[PDB]
Order: structure tokens, then sequence, then C-alpha cells
């Protein structure tokens, strides 16, 4: 136990590596050029380029790598995962050396490599199986051996709710399954694992129907992404007896010490714009502010001030969070969300935020379908029901004063006669408005609405804060705020609306404002300056989000970024690399 | 008197009821009502109520409307006095008369004796035809009064609705002009006209719309959506400015810290040095509650004016914009700038520029367009400029740009810069060929010439050692050097050489 490698990057990376230095143990790590800032590197101690920023270049190069291994000398490299965790040339190249390899064995990985092989692998392992489903739940077992013969299991994971298969939101355990058809699918799971003879830490993937009949899809030789949430109710590190086993180890306990203890959610943060449909979002990190701590756990492989590059998975964050009891956990979670700022690329923080508030998430009757039921129009946005509308209303109002009263002692005013904050306001929130009145002392503001009714907000808040910790009616309201022309804007759960806050008369006339209608767009991409085209990302007949970039022209040494204007299908293209183009010049056209 | 209360409610009908409906038609609110949500609620003292006109041509006495055309008087801005003018449109189109511009007149004289802005709001048809030369004098004495107050009191400009004529020059010449998105437009000569002369055939809106103003003409500073925002805006501007030439930069309580670091800023130079960023976010950062108003956004985007406040006090900014034609100077940004930079140093308003200009725009568009003069402005701009004066170079800062950028040179205060700075005579290609000739057919001399004016050049450390830069700083601390730099120089006093004005290029 020292001097470890590891063969990955991003979040997962820190995953190990924060685990590896915890436990006294060399921590080293590896790099592309686009990656010399990546908070991996700088959390280990040591460091080695590897090349270029693609990994079939840098991460996945299995000579690179090894030059390092033993460059830095080796002693027991970890794969992470969807790499070469499971790429059996490396797993050799490893034991051709004696650097172990902490895992699975490059046979039984070879084994549930091949669906054919797997199913026969489970049978006379007498798994069950779809033989030759109602409510398909994707239920999955988290069980480790060691090569030393014992094995066993920590329970099951809920993965139903992921959209076009990428996993979204990950629970432990499951509130579909009881203790009997746990333990069911968990013997089961563990037995089929000595039956391939696997090592570490691996998992058994289910699919539960409506009356709790489970079969078997497959099992994933590495460790998953979502672990975390097992970590969490079972009180164990698979990276740690990742590495104790895959260094000849016994497990410190025993099946009937492996308890589950209370629930765990974990939200999957992507760089995806969930308002147009998911598309991937490249960009440096402006604000990046996530929570802290019911626990609170953010696994991330990023920081503020870094950059997602097209070059790896558009994964920002793992935001997990645990308690005693489910309605716990999603709750943490819910609050958890609320405070995660993040600005400089597009991300399904709201869209996370909604699925946490979806009814069918809350009663657990979930199926694998749920994303693709529920969300059939990509994410439609989120609005507040009306005692949402009103709380938020009230601390807007309440915030917007405060900020009012600080324009009042502007220096140099006319001594007798300075401005007179009003207590009159109207709060014009999701089409909705709210004819309020305010009065304030010390401690925090008393806001009353029409039928007689009165919150009272509670704040820490000043201007400024891109974050606003309220406490309206004792309950906590987490808003995220910015500044517009008549109050702000501001979002709460998937919520994200501009909330006026303007006086009885200010209302009274913006109601005779004119309504804005957006601008109208050519269907036809003009060039808008004398450059030359160094690259176009778009094909013919490809569909363009609002705002996507289509191509990139060189003006003065500088590359200019062109981006659709409306989201649209790309009818023709005409110019590529290398081409130079004068000013309106149609680059491309659109149908 | 009850009666009294009846002619003020009589007056403040203007054209009347049916009118007021128009002007609400077009989603234009009524002079008044403008005047309502501009000034502290209820702190408006209107004068010149009942002023009639004097015409007595073309029937025009049987026409005689209380206030003749305009809304004049004071009030405050969060309690500091301001003065006002609305044109009422519902009255003989808010066309200007002898009297119409007597009362507006009357506020400015009263300005400038109490030393407070001026917040003019145009709706106007343009000039009392039936007046004749009357209409003209009526001008003219505003005119002059805005020149008299130019740099002596803040001239805020705000058209909602027409402004054609010899009346587009009053705007013109006060230090701000903002235009209500779709109601509002302004031009010398009216679309008919430049017809009858140019058989060109153009709609009012496009001839000088918001939009055309606002990024095509250089003539307007903003387009807002509406008349209310317009309005909300306006005081905005007003809580930045000072009230006059003699005090400074308004104080006020700030919730932000002097000390604050963004450690994001480390790495907002991107490493490939054709790749923009956007000077923008640096902008905000500095910014005390990150607040950032903007001037003149949509036109020469290829650089950046616009108020800040740091420790609650006013900072103007100038920054250059990699976004845009690759931060370039070119006449237009170069006009955009200059005079930013002349309104703030004459209001006292401190400077803090933020560089990364490869140098001028090149083509034969500017050069015969008088790159020469109206480069010169900006140049003009901050060595007259006696403020105090802040810079930050980000990266680019060749040649005769980085010059103009506030350079040391101009005798700024502060001359800052990051390690990712390169200020150098010009590129190291470019100055390789021409300091090395006799080596071009050696492809591989001038690729190590270049090679080595580039590690040997282009960075900060030369200007250093000269003492052009006074120091280099790590990104994160911008915020607290840049803070604490204006702080030491709020009793900055320096002399400019006596003489009556200057001459700046036009
Ligand atoms: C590279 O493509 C050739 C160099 C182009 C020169 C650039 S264009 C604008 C900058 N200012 C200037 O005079 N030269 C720079």
């Amino acid at each position: 136990f020292n001097k470890i490698l590891i063969a990955n990057r991003g979040e997962i990376a820190c995953r190990v590596i924060k685990t590896a230095r915890k436990m006294g143990i060399s921590t080293v790590a590896i790099y592309s050029d686009a990656d010399k800032q990546a908070l991996h590197v700088q959390m280990a101690d040591e460091a080695v380029h590897i090349g270029p920023p693609p990994a079939n270049q840098s991460y996945i190069v299995i000579d690179k790598v090894m030059a390092a291994i033993r460059a830095t000398g080796a002693q027991a490299v970890h794969p992470g995962y969807g790499f070469l965790s499971e790429n059996s040339k490396f797993a050799e190249a490893l034991e051709a050396e004696g650097v172990i390899f902490v895992g699975p064995p490059k046979g039984a990985i070879e084994a549930m490599g091949d669906k054919i092989t797997s199913k026969k692998i489970a049978q006379e392992a007498n798994v069950s199986t779809v033989p030759g489903v109602t409510q398909p739940r994707h239920i999955e077992i988290q069980v480790l051996c060691d090569s030393h013969g014992n094995g066993i299991y920590l329970g099951e994971r809920e993965c139903s709710i992921q959209r076009r298969n990428q996993k979204v939101v990950e629970e432990a355990p499951s509130p579909f399954l009881d203790e009997a058809t746990r333990r069911a699918m968990g013997e089961q799971a563990v037995a089929l694992a000595k039956a391939v003879g696997y090592a570490s830490a691996g998992t058994v993937e289910f699919i539960v129907d409506g009356q709790k009949n489970f079969y078997f899809l497959e099992m994933n030789t590495r460790l998953q992404v979502e672990h975390p949430v097992t970590e969490l109710i079972t009180g164990v590190d698979l990276v740690e007896q990742m590495i104790r086993v895959a260094a000849g180890e016994p497990l410190s306990i025993t099946q009937g010490d492996v308890k589950l203890t209370g629930w765990a959610i974990e939200n999957r943060l992507y760089a995806e714009d969930p308002y147009r449909g998911f598309l991937p979002s490249i960009g440096r990190l402006t604000r990046y502010r996530p929570p802290a701590e019911a626990a609170v756990r953010n696994d991330t492989g990023v920081y503020e001030g870094g950059e997602i590059s097209m070059y790896y998975d558009p994964m920002i964050a793992k935001l997990c969070t645990w308690a005693p009891t489910r309605a716990a956990a999603i709750e943490a979670m819910r609050i958890a969300l609320d405070s995660f700022e993040v600005e400089g690329i597009g991300h399904n923080l709201p869209f996370l935020s909604a699925v946490m508030d979806h009814p069918k998430f809350i009663s657990g009757d979930m199926t694998t379908a749920f994303i693709a039921e529920e969300y059939p129009e990509g994410f439609e946005g989120v609005n507040l029901p009306e005692t949402d509308l009103r709380r938020v209303a009230a601390a807007a109002a309440a915030m917007h004063r405060v900020a009012e009263i600080r324009r009042t002692r502007v220096s140099g005013r006319m001594d007798n006669h300075e401005r007179r904050v009003g207590t009159e306001w109207v709060v014009t929130l999701q089409g909705a408005d709210f004819p309020v009145t305010i009065a304030a002392d010390h401690d925090g503001s008393t806001v009353s609405f029409d039928d007689g009714s009165s919150m009272r907000v509670t704040s820490d808040w000043t201007p400024g804060d891109q974050l606003a910790n309220l406490m309206v009616d004792g309950a906590p309201l987490v808003l995220k705020v910015g500044k517009i022309s008549g109050g702000f804007r501001i979002r709460t759960r998937g919520a994200d609306l501009k909330v006026h806050v303007r006086t009885p008369r200010q209302a009274e006339l913006a109601r005779l404002m004119p309504e804005k209608l957006p601008p109208d767009t050519s269907k036809m991409l003009l060039c808008p300056m004398p450059g030359l085209i160094v690259k176009v990302d778009v094909e013919v007949g490809q569909e363009v989000q609002e705002g996507q970039a289509l191509c990139t022209i060189e003006a003065m040494k500088m590359e200019n970024i062109l981006r659709a204007e409306k989201k649209g299908v790309v009818a023709k293209i005409n110019a590529s690399a290398g081409n130079s183009l004068a000013v309106d010049d149609v680059i491309m056209e659109f149908e | 008197l009850e009666q009294l209360e009846d002619r003020r409610a009589a007056a403040r009908l203007g054209g009347g009821q049916k009118r007021i409906d128009a002007q609400h038609g077009r989603g234009k609110l009524t002079a008044r009502e403008r005047v309502d949500l501009l000034l502290d609620e209820g702190s408006f003292e209107e004068f010149d109520m009942f002023v009639t006109h004097r015409c007595t041509d073309f029937n025009m006495q049987d026409q005689k409307p209380a206030g003749d055309g305009v809304v004049t008087g004071w009030g405050t801005i969060n309690g500091r006095v301001v003065y006002v003018f609305s044109q009422d449109f519902t009255v003989l189109g808010g066309s200007v008369s002898e009297t119409h511009s007597k009362k507006i007149c009357k506020i400015m004289d009263m300005a400038m004796q109490n030393g407070a802005p001026v917040i003019g709001i145009n709706d106007s048809g343009g000039a009392r035809i039936q007046e004749g030369v009357d209409s003209l004098a009526g001008y003219g004495e505003v005119f002059q009064r805005n020149i008299m107050a130019s740099g002596v009191v803040p001239q805020i400009s705000m058209i909602m609705g027409p402004c054609a004529g010899g009346a587009v020059y009053s705007p013109a010449m006060t230090d701000f002009i903002f235009m209500v998105k779709d109601s509002s437009y302004m031009f010398v000569t009216g679309p008919d006209v430049v017809k009858t002369v140019t058989n060109e055939q153009v709609s009012a809106e496009e001839l000088g719309g918001a939009t055309t103003h606002t990024r095509k003409s250089s003539v307007a500073d903003a387009a807002f959506e509406n008349d209310v925002e317009a309005l909300a805006e306006v005081r905005r501007l007003v809580d930045f400015l000072p009230l006059n030439n003699r005090e400074k930069p308004p104080v006020r309580p700030f919730f932000d810290d002097p000390d604050r670091i963004e450690p994001s800023l480390d790495t907002l130079v991107p490493d490939n040095p054709n790749t923009p960023y956007d000077m923008k976010e640096l902008i905000h950062k500095l910014a005390d509650e990150g607040d950032f108003y903007e001037i003149q956004e949509e036109f020469a985007k290829n650089i950046i004016t616009g108020f800040i406040r740091l420790e609650g006090r006013t900072v103007g900014v100038v920054a250059n914009q990699p976004l845009v034609l690759a931060g370039c100077l070119d006449i237009d940004s170069s006009r955009k700038a200059a005079r930013f930079v002349r309104f703030c140093d004459a209001f006292e308003i401190p400077l803090l520029t933020l560089i990364d200009v490869p140098g001028f725009l090149p083509g034969t568009s500017q050069e015969y367009g008088g790159v020469i003069k109206h480069g010169a402005k900006l140049l003009y701009a901050y060595g007259e400029a006696t403020v105090p004066m802040v810079t930050v170079i980000t990266r680019k800062a060749y040649g005769g740009a980085y010059v103009v950028m506030s350079s040391k040179h101009l005798r700024a205060d502060f001359n800052y810069a990051w390690p990712t700075a390169e200020v150098a005579v010009m590129g190291a290609k470019g100055a390789t060929e021409i300091i090395h000739r006799g080596d071009l057919g050696d492809p591989e001399k001038i690729a190590q010439h270049t090679a080595d004016y580039e590690e040997r050049f282009a960075n900060p450390f030369v200007a250093s050692e000269r003492g052009f830069v006074d120091e280099v700083i790590q990104p994160r601390s911008t915020r607290k050097r840049v803070a604490r730099a204006f702080a030491s120089l709020r009793n900055k006093s320096v002399q400019m050489p006596w003489k009556k004005h200057d001459n700046i290029p036009l």
C-alpha cells in the first residue's frame, strides 16, 4: 500500500484519491492537456501528463498510462470506470508488472462482457431470468467479494428514473421491494457473484416488475457511478474495501453485519440544457457554488473558474443526500439543489428540482418509462402553486424594500426632504398580481395581502447577494436573485420567473405598456465578419438548438463562434474549413 | 378658491381625454404620467402650469391651451433635487413655440443656478410652424443653455416620441440620450423629404428609430423596452451621477467587500491567444454588487463603456471586448469611449480602464473615414482627463492602441498588469520582419527570430523594468488592488494649463 496511480479523471478520480490519501496512501494521477487544471490533478501527491485532450490519445493509450505507472512506481492502479476499468489489454499489462488492477479479474470481466455467455453463467447459477414485464423498475444490487472466496451484498439502488437510458436519479434503498424480496435479490445476487469468480465490488442489475418478480439484465464489473447512495445507508466506502481486497484481504464485516440505515437520494448535475432538448453545454464555470453538510454530499470533479471541455463527460457533479426517512432525504435534496449555484453553462439543475417535486417520484410509484411518460415534450419548465407564488411574492416584496431604502441613503439629499419609501406595493409574478402592504422593524418584515393574510419575512439577504436564504412564515425559502428593471429574476424550484415589485401607480401604468414581441429571424446564417472559416460543427439535415454553435470564423487572429438564432434544422451548407467569406455571404441555410 | 382646483384639474387634462387615449394607444404614457414615475413619489412641483403662447398668426390665438405643450418643474430622485420638463404631445403636438422653450429655459436656468441635473423628456412633433422665426428663437435659447451647462450639471435626454428637425440638436448636446424601443424616433430631416430629394423611400422607424440609433448612427445610449422601464432606468442612472461639477460622485452604502477575491478570474484569459473571452465577466466581478449600468451597449461593441461603483462610489469604466472585432480600436469604438471618458472627467468620476487591444482596425474604410482624427479623440480624452485613472491590462497591449488606452504616458495613476499581459511595439511576427529583413529567405531564421521576440517581448516585464506598469498582479486580486488604488486617489488633484477651452479633433 503506497504509490497508487489513477487511470481516470473527473469527479471519480477525486472520488478515489480522496479515499486513498484518507488511508495514508501515496496518491498519484495523470492528465491530458485540457486537464492540467482539473481538480483531481491538484488532489493527488503527484501527476504526469499523458498527451493531448482526447483520451483515445491520453487516458486510454495503455502505453502512455503504463510508462507513467512505472514512471511513478505502481503498487495498485485504479481505473475508476468507463475507461480502462474493463479493457483486458490494460488488465494484463498490469499483471505483467505486478500492479494490482484494483477491481475484477480480466477473466470475469470478459465473462459478463458478452450477453450470450452471461445468459448461461446465470442459468445454472440458478439466477432468475426473464423466462423464454409489467411496471419495469430498474433495481440493482451492490456486491463485494475478494480473491479469497468471500463475498457479500450491501443493499440495492433503484435507477428507474433515467432519460434516453442515461441515469438521472438514483436512490437507495428501493421504495418498492420489501425485506424478503430484497434478500431474495441480494442472496441471489452475491451467489451469482462467486459463480463467476468476481473479486472487488461489482453491480448486478435486475428488472423487477409489478409483482416484485425480479429478473436479471446484467452485471457490470466495475465501480458504479451511483454507488454513493449505497454508501450513505450501508456505512461503507466501496473505494476503500475495493483496494483492501485488491490487496489480498478479508472482509471486516459479514452479511449479518451489513446493515442498511435510513435513506439516500443521488442526482446528477449534467452540463446539459433541459430547456433546449438537453443539448450538451460547453464552456467555463463562472459561478459554481454547491452546499456542504440530514447529510449533504457533493462529489465533483470541477471548481469555479474551471471549464467543461468537449473532450469528456458532461457530468459536473453528483449531489447526494441522506437522512432517516426517505421523505427526509428527498427534502435535504430539494433544499440542497435550491442552493446549488451554477453559471456559465446550461445545466439540468432546474430539471432535477422538477422531478424531486414530481408526485410520482414522491409516491415512489415510478417505472423505467417515467422520464418518457412524464416529460414527453422535454422539460416544459416548472410553475409555482398559489401558496408558493404567495410566499415568493412576500419575500421579493420584502427584499425589494430593503434595497429601495438603501437608494434613499444617497449623499447630497435635501436635508429635510429625503425620499420616503412606500408601504404599498404590487408584486407581479407568474402572470399573477399581488397587492401587498409591508411593515418592517428590525427583526424582519411583515407582508400583508388583500385577503387579510400576512406572512413574516426574515432574512440575511442584502443587495448583490446572488442567493437569498429567507424565512417566510417560519419556513425556509431559498431563492436565486438577479436584478431587473422593476424587481428581480427569482428562481426557486424548477421555477424561474421575473418578479416585478412596483408601486401601485407604477404597476397601474406598466399595465398600459405594449407586450413585447421578439424579432424575426432569417433562415439564412449570414457571415457578419469578413474572415476565414475555421470550422463548421453542423451537418446538413442536423437539428440545432436556439443558440447552438454553428461555425467559427477567424477574424484577426481571434476566433468568433456563430450560433443558431432560433431552434431549427439545417437545409444546406455552402462553405467549409479554409473558406474565406466576406460580409453577408450566406454560410448556411435553414429549412 | 375651488375655482383654482378646477383650473388646475383642467390643465392636467392636456389635449383632452380623447387624445390621452390616442397617446396611450401608441403604448406611450402622457407627459405628466412620465414625470410622475420619474420623480420621488409626490415631490414634483410644477411651474408655469397656466402658460399660454403669444402667437397671433394663422388664427393660432383661438387655440391657447394651458401649459402650451410642455410640463416643467422640479422634484427629487432619491431625495436629490432634479429639474425636469416633459413634452406633452397631446397639446399642439407638444410643438415647440416661443413660450414652450421659455418654460424649458426657466428650469434649465434654475438647474444651473442651484447645481442640479436636468432631465428632458422629448415627445414632440417638432417646431410650431405658425410661430415662424419665434419657434427658431425658441430652440435657440434652449440650445444656448444646453451648451453653457455642458459639463457643469448633468443633462439626461429621454426620447419617448418623435423628435424632428432642429430639435434633435438639443438632446444631441446633452450628456445622454435614451430612447424607447418602438414608440420613439429622431432625425434632422423627415422620411418624406428624404424621398422628394433622394427618391429613397424609408419609414420613420427605419430612418431614425430606437434601433437605428442605438446601433447604427451612434446617437442614442440605449433603447429601453417601454415608457415604464425607460423612466426606472433613468433614475438608476441618476443615482450614480454627481449633482453638478462641483461636488464629487455621490456616496452610498454598499454590501460588498473592497477585498473580495475572484479566483475564477485567474483563468479568464484563455490559453490559446486566438480564443476570446468576455471582458464583461471581469467588469461584473470587479464591480461592487456586480451592478454594471452599461452605456451604448449595442454600439461599437468592440469596446465597453459603463458605470459601476466601488466601496459604494461611482466609477466609470472603459474596456476592450475581444468578442467583437478582436477588441480593435476603430473610429466608432473611439468616438464611443472618447465621449464617455470626457463626461466622466468633466464630472469628477474616476476611470478604470480594462485593456486587451491588438491595435486599430485596418482598412481603406477606416483611413478614408478619418481614423487619424476620430482615433485621436479617445487619446485626447485620456490625455486631458485628470480624475483618478487606474488601468489593468489583461492581455494584449500593442503599439499605438497600447498608448491610447489610458497608458502611463497619459499620466494615469495605476498601471496594473495581469501576468498574461503583453505590451510591445507590435506582434512578434511583424516586429521580426522589420527588424530582420535579410533573413526572410531563411524561413527558419525568421521562424526563430519570431520565437525569440515572442519569448523576450510579448509580456508585461519589459514594460515593468521601465516603470510603465506599476505592478503585475494575480488576476484574482484585481478587485482588491483597484479598490484601494482608487481609495488612495480620492484626494488627487491635478492641474491642466489655463485655456478658454480645448480644441480636440472633431
Ligand atoms: C494574421 O492573420 C495577420 C495579422 C493581421 C493584423 C492584425 S488585424 C488588427 C490588428 N491591428 C493591426 O494593425 N494588425 C492586427
